[PDB]
């Protein structure tokens, strides 16, 4: 509720949910016609939604044997900001797997450099 | 003799008798209660004890409470005095207009007419409505399944049918409200007063109402259709009339029969329905028929659960229907009234040996052109321009202003005879009125009115 | 060519939309049979468990 | 006072009456209730007898006297029943009086075994072009009529009964066929209309009608096919030929399912009892062809199954299909398109009936069968287009009206024209018009050839070239 | 007995489906009321108490173990049925087999997506962990693009499809030839490192047979070192690379 | 010694004895019946009352009617003088040829051969049928099952298998009609008299027949499978000669068991079946097996209720089989006969170590392309074959040709088709499909492969269409 | 009480699904005959008695009204389930809610097409 967690927190939560729900309807198209059929506006939201999917995921500190690398704790204020940045399109230049199994948004930037060389 | 209650479980009441046992289907009167509570004998359990279904609530009943045997099944009032009045299942008036001061009484559990009593002749019941008489005609002593959602014109069609049948033929109608909402039972009663089929200030009422509301025990809702059936049976058997029986809704009749079966501990058949599903229907439906004296013709409102036509409730019903009147919302939105689908609506008596040898070919030609019109709605060629125009000029002539529909539109209602209906649609097909515009046929009686409308706006 | 390509695609997808609709109709009838079958099966398991 | 030959009702409600006494009563023996109703001894128990009541159980009260009849449930049989309409018990319900029946037969008599039987060889003519050519029925066979409601199931049966008049009037006793129509669960009006149709077509004189309508008790509906079968079994064992029709067996199972569930017996698929297959199997097995040592009679069966939504994989349809010797399958889709009868030639089979088909019909239907089989995989170069051209044309020949079952030689003439390529140059939409005009021509002009083929049952060199000149000359004349 | 005497034993229940059927008969004829699919109320406890008896003991109790491999037969793939749903919730993992994959050539017919093991890499040798660690997600990326693809795909997504198809071909295996762990790592190595990415998918099976037999007859010292060391050595990684790349080009021609 | 009837319902009859109670499975003789009525003791109810199940109609029975213990279970004639004869459940002759004077008798109930008695011999039985020999071949002395719904061709297949194997098998054969069509028994009997495998004039008869068809009460149908089984058992053991056992249809055993279970006071299992379904089938099926002493090659037709292969009756049967032949309705409706499903028919000998590396690879090749074709079925129905890639279109054309080449004209179906019956050797069956898989007949039309014998006839059929 | 003394009252049953579950427990344990979804054959009678008591009285009876807003919880949108089936047919109209609409942003998540009120128009003001 905006009057509990804050209006900033609430709007990011609904924003993340909105683009993922809209992506689900877009997933129904790329299943039959493919990626080539989508508009420039469409593949912009798809890439953002796919990056948000992965940024929701994090390595657990009790799951060392499953994911390979150690787990980490992410503060709330850094969580709101992270997804907020992706929704604005601040990381449309970063690769997709940079958001997979990382901590805060700063780790996603560091991983993007590590995929090149 | 007198009996005593020995068990009360919901709407199931067990009564023991000292001397003589009431046969199955007998009505039992519970003593020492403010409002009349009737019990219908269902089972002989043994040890001089019978099992009954209650027609009203069983709260306040004590073990050992006196019960009187009427020596007969539920006996309801019958006659002309029933016209305009509303009765419950047991025969009490629920309109607060005093007692139904009738001359005769009749038991609600009567057997269907014998095989020898059956009329072999197949006749057409003239309704006066053009969509029906031509394409999906009603048969004397037949069953008609009224399809359609909410707000398409089912009650207006019913009120008109009551009006038209009693107008041209003189046959009274009977309405059976099976498990209906009390609010809509109230709304229907007043709409009938407004239409004229029920009058409270003289004796010209054309319908006798029989209600069995939703808040009533399964037994009451189960037998309510048999009560209306008995009301209708009087006019046919004693006074020789072609009577209408309106059953709304036929699924709720089946629904209440399932509940009765489940209350009695009977193992349910497929999809949870009663094992006696087909026999509960059969013993009821077979009373609607043509005899030597007259006929009972029934219009039965249909509900299709889960939009599944293979469901046991409609599936069992379909085997009894002789005709279908399918109402459509899409045709209602086009402004066409009555909102009858001219292709969905079918009838078994569409045969050159039942109806006239001029009737069959005309209706087949109407069906052909309407199917061709819908098939070619995808897309300019010469042969189409004539047929497309003609089909649109038939759809508009299928519409009809109803006498009941004066509160909606200012136009006057019409009763169109069969002979005038046949020749009308025959003339449009032949190409007699190709020189007339489309709107000349919208909301008219006979085809002489289609000529007159084209002159005025010219 | 593109005027020919587009109008032929109009019919091709119109035929495909007819084929998919016929396919839905056949599966809907299966769904209704299976729906009825499950209700009865649940009901027998209760009756038997009582008796 | 006598609890050995008499008894008294303990309880009545759940379909069956519990009766005290009747110590000497047999299993499956008919009993007699005070009110006038009959019943059957089903459950023989230490303390009571369970009785299946053939009628409305409102007439039975606790304490009512029950008496033995001494006989296993039986029905009157014989030629006295012809022209009469009876209920499930064989009681006359047409108001024409008592049936002067002499002999009686048990309704539950076990079907004849292996030895008394022989292969079917005598044709059972329906008068329908599609049936008598592609799905031929033999005498003593079981042929299932299966399909959705209003697809034409009953229509097949009625046109078959009407067809028999052409034999039952002629002076040839072996070729006669006595009909029986069993009405299960149908409306009383439908049956009353059905008797009038047969009366006016003069078919009733050789027909027995057994009727257990929708208002009759479920036991009566259960019994009705077994009573009718016993009446047909009279002809079977006495050197005569009988046709029985069960309309329909689907509603008998519903009537039996009611009984079973009220008897609290464990249900299975669609709440049906486990012996529901056995309910039909013991009935249809009684339809047989008997060898010379048993008079040489036969009972042909035409059971009817009403499917839902065209589903043939359902429990009851799968049972009867695995009992009968093939099926005539009808489809709602075909009926709407103008194919009437709505017979699906591809899915329709007649297992043993192929041997029971006249030599003449085999000479034209065989090559029609193959050309229709060729037509189905493609439904365009000159090779496939010709097969598509022949297909639609032969299909129009299979279209037929009601209440005019055709003679075999008339049928063999119209298929001759189609097969021998006389329709090829005519457009498909006007084939019916050609068929009518050609048929009215050969009946008017060439009664010498139609009477020639029927007697020989064959088309020889004499008739083949004779029929070649007739069609070729007519086709040149036919110009519309 | 082995478990409690410092030894390791493997049990196989083939199958617990037919055991439940037998127990149902008993329970029904003892007049105990039926439940779902006629089974008694304790049919879950029947299998739970059985499979709980499989354990790995501590060293004070002997350090012995008992491994259990229950078998369950489904009906038309109906994993929702009463019996199968019980055993899935009991066990530490499931191996799902399907007829569709079986007749597609995928033998063993293991549905990798549905199949899991809760113990994980803690049950693998240090060598197998190096090669299979990436396989899980790499095949998950493949199955995502599999039901996502002839509208033409970009270079990146066509690569993911290629890799996944070639790893799937390596997971194929005949009967009665159980492979040693060092021989397994070597054939997985070639696929997981992309050395088969530009090889025609039909000849991967043919590749594995000839490649392995060459490493078996001419390179025992490599396999022996992977076996004994328990991991892929830096020298072993170099040698594996040396063999696969040169074998590649010979096979490709 | 003497008993009294106290309860009667359907096939279930209760008898009370004053002194000396008959053990379970004992045959009882009802007195006062014109024909022999055997009650088989199933349960001891207590209070000196037994629960029995009849073998014929129980109509005309009275409470107080006398019943006598035979002392043993149901005993039937066994031996060489049963060949050419037809008998019912209780071993009574039903061919009107008089008494079956055998030197030996045997009870229809017997315990199944022990684990030490089992043989591990697996040797291919060439049927001459393409679908069978290629994909799921039958074994000598193995157990064969023919699954199928109503009318797909179970009976037509078992009759062709009799014609293909029984002639080339110099031994005795046993047919058990279980709950099926009686006129089929008439057809089989007189056909066998016509051919000469059954002789009325001579003792050269090679086939023994046992019949209890769908006109019999559940008691008869439930046990008739054991009567035909016991005849087959004797020929296996006390001679050494090889036996063929044909059963049509084995489902009727389990179905009849369901009918009586409802009256024995049991709590029903799933689908309304008997709680003892699997163990009833188990003790019955394990008697049909090859031992070290003798060999039984059993073929059983197996009905499938409402086409549902997950039904407890067909589903339990799978584990009692060595080779399965599943028939499909959809494959039947396409015009493919036999309507064998190539992706649901299995054999334990389908193994490169047993049938050969070339046989196995072709069999798995045929299966791969048919599963690939089955996967595209949806897109083919929505869009069309023309919207497929060049890779997919090639597999589709080949798979459709393989489908049709799997079909075969049967000798028993010489009237149903009007065509000639075809018997195809194994080597030529392997070669045929191998060539289509490698792409040697890609130019040839589809209908050329429909209903032919060897691969050479597919070419010769294509020449006429040129 | 308000309905009979001229006043207007509104009642919300939240929810009737659980009330039916409570009554099913009672009925089953009293060994009353079980039907579809184990519910007894008077569970319709249960809801119809309650909801029929909601009415609009005429001016002769005071002119009071009782409006009912009962709540049913469906499982995966199954309106064909026994308890949803009963209440839909009893009630005058339905206000439908879906999960997909809620997370698309359309909250309150009301299906205009599926939701219905066959009274509807007679209630609205002229401005509306
Ligand atoms: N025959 C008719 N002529 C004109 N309007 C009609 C007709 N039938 C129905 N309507 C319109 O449809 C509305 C609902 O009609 P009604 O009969 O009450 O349908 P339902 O009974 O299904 O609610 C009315 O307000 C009326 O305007
Ligand atoms: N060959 C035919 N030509 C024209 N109408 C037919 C034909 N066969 C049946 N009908 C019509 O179809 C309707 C349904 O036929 P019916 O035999 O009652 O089918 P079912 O037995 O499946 O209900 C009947 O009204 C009948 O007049
Ligand atoms: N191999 C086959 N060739 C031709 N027709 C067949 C074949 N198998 C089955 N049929 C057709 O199917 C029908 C039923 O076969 P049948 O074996 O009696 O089925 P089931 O025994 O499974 O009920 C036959 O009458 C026949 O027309
Ligand atoms: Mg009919
Ligand atoms: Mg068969």
């Amino acid at each position: 509720d905006p009057n509990i967690v804050g209006s900033e927190h609430y709007d990011v939560a609904r924003g993340v949910q909105k683009i993922l729900q809209d992506y689900k309807s877009l997933q129904d198209i790329i299943a039959i016609l493919g990626m080539d059929e989508l508009s420039e506006e469409d593949k912009l939201t798809v890439s953002r939604a796919r990056k948000i999917q992965r940024f929701l995921s994090q390595p657990f500190q009790v799951a060392e044997v499953f994911t390979g690398h150690l787990g980490k704790l992410v503060p709330l204020k850094e969580t709101i900001k992270g997804f907020q940045q992706i929704l604005a399109g601040e990381y449309d230049h970063l690769p997709e797997q940079a958001f997979y199994m990382v901590g805060p948004i700063e780790e996603a930037v560091a991983k993007a450099d590590k995929l090149a060389e | 003799t007198t009996g005593r209650i020995v068990a009360v479980i919901g709407a199931v009441v067990d009564v023991q008798f000292d001397e003589g046992l009431p046969p199955i289907l007998n009505a039992l009167e519970v003593q020492g209660r403010e409002t009349r509570l009737v019990l219908e004998v269902a089972q002989h359990l043994g040890e001089s004890t019978v099992r009954t279904i209650a027609m009203d609530g069983t709260e306040g009943l004590v073990r050992g409470q006196k019960v009187l045997d009427s020596g007969a099944p539920i006996r309801i009032p019958v006659g002309p005095e029933t016209l305009g009045r509303i009765m419950n299942v047991i025969g009490e008036p629920i309109d607060e207009r005093g007692p139904i001061k009738t001359k005769q009484f009749a038991a609600i559990h009567a057997e269907a007419p014998e095989f020898v009593e059956m009329s072999v002749e197949q006749e057409i019941l003239v309704t006066g409505i053009k969509v029906v008489d031509l394409l999906a005609p009603y048969a004397k002593g037949g069953k008609i399944g009224l399809f359609g959602g909410a707000g398409v014109g089912k009650t207006v069609l019913i009120m008109e049918l009551i009006n038209n049948v009693a107008k041209a033929h003189g046959g009274y109608s009977v309405f059976a409200g099976v498990g209906e909402r009390t609010r809509e039972g109230n709304d229907l009663y007043h709409e009938m007063i407004e239409s004229g089929v029920i009058n409270l200030k003289d004796a010209t009422s054309k319908v006798a109402l029989v209600y069995g509301q939703m808040n009533e025990p399964p037994g009451a809702r189960a037998r309510v259709a048999l009560t209306g059936l008995t009301v209708a049976e009087y006019f046919r058997d004693q006074e020789g009339q072609d009577v209408l029986l309106f059953i709304d809704n036929i699924f709720r009749f089946t629904q209440a029969g399932s509940e009765v079966s489940a209350l009695l501990g009977r193992i349910p058949s497929a999809v949870g329905y009663q094992p006696t599903l087909a026999t509960d229907m059969g013993t009821m439906q077979e009373r609607i028929t043509t005899t030597k004296k007259g006929s009972i013709t029934s219009v039965q409102a249909i509900y299709v659960p889960a939009d599944d036509l293979t469901d046991p409730a409609p599936a069992t019903t379909f085997a009894h229907l002789d005709a279908t009147t399918v109402l459509s919302r899409a045709i209602a939105e086009l402004g066409i009234y009555p909102a009858v689908d001219p292709l969905d609506s079918t009838s078994r008596i569409m045969d050159p040996n039942i109806v006239g040898s001029e009737h069959y070919d005309v209706a087949r030609g109407v069906q052909k052109i309407l199917q061709d019109y819908k098939s070619l709605q995808d897309i300019l060629s010469e042969e189409d321009k004539l047929t497309v125009s003609r089909a649109r000029k038939i759809q508009r002539f299928l519409s009809q202003p109803f006498q009941v529909a004066e509160v909606f539109t200012g136009h006057l209602g019409k009763l169109v005879p069969l002979k005038e209906t046949i020749k009308g649609f025959q003339q449009i097909l032949a190409g007699e009125y190709d020189h007339l515009p489309e709107q000349a046929f919208y909301m008219v009686g006979p085809i002489e009115e289609a000529v007159a409308k084209a002159d005025k706006l010219a | 060519s593109t005027t020919s390509e587009q109008s032929a695609r109009m019919t091709a997808m119109d035929n495909a939309s007819k084929n998919a609709s016929e396919m839905i109709d056949k599966l809907t009838l299966t769904f209704n049979r299976t729906r009825q079958a499950v209700i009865t099966k649940e009901l027998i398991e209760i009756i038997s468990g009582a008796a | 006072v006598d609890l050995e030959e008499t008894g008294r009702v303990l309880s009545i409600g759940d379909g069956i009456a519990r009766v005290h006494g009747l110590r000497n009563v047999q299993a499956e023996e008919m009993v007699e209730f005070s009110s006038g109703l009959k019943g059957m001894s089903l459950n023989l128990e230490p303390d009571n007898v369970g009785v299946v009541v053939f009628g409305n159980d409102k007439l039975i009260k606790e304490g009512d006297i029950v008496k033995r009849t001494g006989a296993i449930v039986d029905v009157p049989v014989g030629e006295e029943l012809l022209g009469r309409v009876v209920d499930a018990l064989g009681n006359a319900i047409d108001g024409k009086g008592p049936i002067g029946s002499k002999a009686r037969r048990r309704v539950g008599l076990k079907a004849p075994g292996i030895i008394p039987r022989i292969s079917v060889r005598e044709p059972m003519q329906t008068g329908i072009k599609a049936v008598d050519s592609l799905v031929p029925i033999g005498r003593g066979q079981r042929e299932l009529i299966i399909g959705d409601r209003q697809t034409g199931k009953t229509s097949i049966a009625i046109d078959t009964i009407i067809n028999q008049k052409r034999f039952n009037d002629g002076t040839d006793e072996k070729k006669k066929l006595y009909c029986i129509y069993v009405a299960i669960g149908q409306k009383r009006s439908t049956v009353a209309q059905l008797v009038k149709r047969l009366t006016d077509a003069d078919a009733m004189k050789y027909t027995i009608v057994v009727s257990a309508t929708a208002s009759d008790a479920a036991p009566l509906q259960y019994l009705a096919p077994y009573s009718g079968c016993s009446m047909g079994e009279y002809f079977r064992d006495n050197g005569k030929h009988a046709l029985i029709i069960y309309d329909d067996l689907s509603k008998q199972a519903v009537a039996y399912r009611q009984m079973s569930l009220l008897l609290r017996r464990p249900p299975g698929r669609e709440a049906y009892p486990g012996d529901v297959f056995y309910l039909h199997s013991r009935l249809l097995e009684r339809a047989a062809k008997m060898n010379d040592a048993f008079g040489g009679g036969s009972l042909t069966a035409l059971p009817v199954i009403e499917t839902q939504a065209g589903d043939v994989s359902a429990y009851i349809p799968t049972n009867v299909i695995s009992i009968t010797d093939g099926q005539i399958f009808l489809e709602t889709e075909l009926f709407y398109k103008g194919i009437r009868p709505a017979i699906n030639v591809g899915l329709s089979v007649s297992r043993v009936g192929s041997a029971a088909q006249t030599r003449a019909m085999k000479q034209v239907a065989g090559t029609m069968k193959l050309e229709l089989a060729q037509y189905r995989e493609v439904a365009l170069d000159a090779a496939t287009q010709q097969l598509l051209s022949r297909g639609v044309r032969l299909t129009e020949l299979l279209k037929q009206g009601q209440y005019s079952p055709m003679a075999i030689e008339e049928q063999v003439a119209v298929i001759y024209a189609g097969v021998r390529g006389y329709l090829d140059k005519l457009e498909p939409s006007k084939i019916t018009k050609f068929e009518n005009a050609f048929l009215s021509h050969v009946i008017s002009q060439h009664q010498a050839l139609l009477g020639k083929i029927r007697t020989d049952g064959k088309i020889s060199e004499e008739s083949d070239a004779k029929l070649k000149e007739i069609v070729t000359n007519f086709l040149a004349g036919f110009e519309a | 007995y082995f478990r409690d005497n410092g030894k390791h034993a493997l049990i196989i229940y083939d199958d617990l489906s037919k055991q439940a059927v037998a127990y149902r008969q008993m329970s029904l004829l003892l007049r105990r009321p039926p439940g779902r699919e006629a089974y008694p109320g304790d049919v879950f406890y029947l299998h739970s108490r059985l499979l709980e008896r499989a354990a790995k003991m501590n060293d004070a109790f002997g350090g012995g173990s008992l491994t259990a491999l229950p078998v369950i037969e489904t009906q038309a793939g109906d994993v929702s049925a009463y019996i199968p749903t019980n055993v899935i919730s009991i066990t530490d993992g499931q191996i799902f087999l399907e007829t569709e994959l079986f007749y597609k050539g995928i033998r063993p017919a293991i549905n990798v997506g549905l199949s899991v093991s809760r113990v994980g890499s803690a049950a693998q040798t240090r060598a197998m962990k190096q090669v299979a660690g990436t396989m899980k997600l790499e095949l998950a990326q493949y199955r995502e693009v599999a039901a996502f693809a002839g509208s033409d795909l970009d270079a990146a997504t066509q690569q993911l499809l290629s890799r996944g198809v070639r790893l799937t071909e390596l997971l194929k295996q005949g009967q009665y030839s159980p492979m040693a762990i060092e021989e397994q790592v070597a054939v997985i190595y070639a696929g997981v490192r992309g050395y088969l990415d530009k090889l025609e998918p039909s000849k991967i099976t043919k590749f594995e047979n000839a490649f392995l037999s060459h490493v078996i007859s001419q390179h025992q010292a490599l396999l022996g070192k992977i076996r004994t060391d328990g991991k892929i050595s830096e020298e072993s990684d170099a040698k594996l690379k040396e063999i696969v790349t040169n074998f590649l080009a010979g096979f490709e021609a």
